[PDB]
């Protein structure tokens, strides 16, 4: 479940990849 | 449509050349038609140039926007797919462990049944564990050779 937080970071990675 | 504009311009140029040749060989409606064709070709060329600039700008903008959106969507989809594969492997291992635990807990042996089997098996070598009883040893499930093959099952029950 903690790895889910890593996926949440991917959501942040979705914010940074949009520029 | 570059083809139509080029055709109109070429037709206007040909009409102008023919009118110039006629005027040079001489010393009306043809000149009027040539001038109308040239004016229409110029207007169409200006309109097509404006439309081409607009289309180039729109194409570049839409290409950049669609590329950014598609790259973001594909990256998010690949990340979500990898995360879902990891979570699915974890959930499959958890479901296997849960099924094993259920089969371990819900399934048990009866004490009275084992006691009766021990009390009725202590006569012959039927279900008793010998000392040198490994997998494939002389211990068998039948009580005896003559008591089972030639006993009541083979003689009385055939």
């Amino acid at each position: 479940l903690e790895r889910v937080i890593e996926m949440i970071q991917n959501c942040l990675a979705s914010l940074p990849d949009d520029l | 449509t570059r083809e139509r504009l080029l055709s109109a311009l070429e037709d206007l140029e040909v009409l102008s050349r023919e009118l110039i040749e006629m005027l040079a060989i001489s010393r009306e409606n043809q000149v009027l038609e040539l001038l109308i064709h040239r004016d229409g070709d110029f207007q169409e060329l200006m309109k097509l140039a404006l439309n081409q600039g607009k289309v180039h700008h729109e194409m570049q903008a839409l290409e950049k926007e669609v590329e950014k959106r598609d790259s973001d969507i594909q990256q998010l989809q690949k990340q979500l797919k990898e995360a879902e594969q990891i979570l699915a492997t974890a959930v499959y291992q958890a479901k296997e462990k849960l099924k094993s635990i259920e089969k371990a807990r819900k399934g048990a042996i009866s004490s009275e049944e084992i006691i009766k089997y021990a009390h009725r098996i202590s006569a012959s070598n039927a279900v008793c564990a010998p000392l040198t009883w490994v997998p494939g040893d002389p211990r068998r499930p039948y009580p005896t050779d003559l008591e089972m093959r030639s006993g009541l099952l083979g003689q009385m029950n055939n």
